[PDB]
């Protein structure tokens, strides 16, 4: 039987509700309940403003640097090692 | 807008509206152009647009896989393997294997729109808010993909992947991308089976560049538009795995 998304549809909303690339929309700037806590992390070791987040001229910034030093993958094995380092740095001997 | 404060509220709405109807121009362009190319490759070089879909799906089940694997707690297994999670694994193996089984080991007549399905899942799902149903997901694609009319009975399938998948996601929630891996590296072994498959039935191999193209322009929607991605992309899975 037909199927109801054909090739005339492409680009047309979806009736479901999406994520967002590495939780950032290009209006409204970064979703903050769909964050990542990692890169909240980052962006709190920054002081960088809610307000600043959900910007767009300053989300884009943000978005493009963070594209820029190897995406949140990067990030993320950042503040990982950064843990794990400093797990052996509490350590008293 | 005389005053100091109205000024501002006028162009908070002025640019709020005109970069909305912006970015919708851009849109429009890229799906035009995607939409131009794909109804062309469909009704020129007949099967090497099929051979090209499967192979933007296969990429994207990849992506989904890597992306997913960032999310991750521990590799480690930490305590024991929640009973959801157990359940949800399970769901996932059979209701692959049974839409791998509707299309290829049939009963008289071949049928693909359980792969189709979770395809859209595998790809779509993860991108889906949190708050989704899965249940919901499922059930609303295999409409989209045809299947009411179609004489095989998906609701045990359907119920027993959004059960198990909901059961996760609303009670184990940093375990969902454990299961998400875990569907797309099934699909994404099923996928390229059926394309190795029917590779076989006087091709065209390398003007499958097609596939470098496609997720271009597909790239350039995502970061635009999540959801008219997940759109556009259902749409090329209902051009796949029929026949």
């Amino acid at each position: 039987k037909k199927k109801r998304l054909t090739k005339a549809d492409i680009g047309t909303p979806s009736n479901f509700q999406h994520i967002g690339h590495v939780g950032w929309d290009p209006n409204t700037g970064f979703d903050l309940n769909n964050l990542d806590p990692e890169l909240k992390n980052l962006f709190d070791m920054c002081g960088i403003s809610e307000a600043q987040l959900k910007d767009r001229e300053t989300s884009k910034v943000i978005y493009d640097f963070i594209e820029k030093t190897g995406g949140v993958e990067a990030v993320k094995n950042e503040l990982r090692r950064q843990a794990e380092n400093l797990y052996f740095q509490g350590l008293e001997h | 807008a005389m005053s100091s404060e109205v000024a501002k509220l006028v162009s908070e709405l002025k640019d709020a509206v005109h970069s909305h109807a912006e970015s919708q121009k851009v849109l429009k362009k890229v799906s035009q152009e995607l939409q131009t190319k794909w109804t062309d490759w469909e009704n020129n070089r007949g099967p090497d647009y099929l051979l090209h879909g499967y192979r933007v799906i296969a990429r994207a089940l990849q992506q989904t896989y890597t992306e997913q694997s960032m999310l991750i707690e521990g590799t480690s297994s930490t305590g024991p393997v929640p009973q959801a999670v157990t359940v949800a694994k399970d769901a996932v193996t059979q209701t692959v294997r049974g839409a791998i089984k509707n299309l290829e080991n049939p009963k008289p007549d071949p049928d693909g729109v359980l792969m189709q399905v979770v395809i859209s899942l595998g790809i779509e799902g993860p991108t889906l808010d949190p708050g989704e149903s899965i249940q919901n997901f499922l059930e609303t694609r295999v409409s989209d993909f045809g299947g009411d009319d179609s004489d095989i009975d998906y609701t045990s399938d359907i119920a027993r992947l959004g059960s198990a998948l909901d059961r996760v996601r609303e009670n184990h929630p940093n375990e969902m991308p454990r299961i998400w891996i875990a569907l797309a590296r099934e699909l994404g072994a099923a996928v390229h089976s059926h394309a190795t498959s029917v590779r076989i039935a006087n091709h065209t191999r390398d003007v499958v560049r097609m596939a470098n193209e496609s997720s271009r322009l597909l790239q350039g929607m995502k970061v635009l538009s999540v959801g008219a991605w997940a759109n556009t992309m259902t749409v090329l899975i209902g051009d796949l795995f029929e026949h």
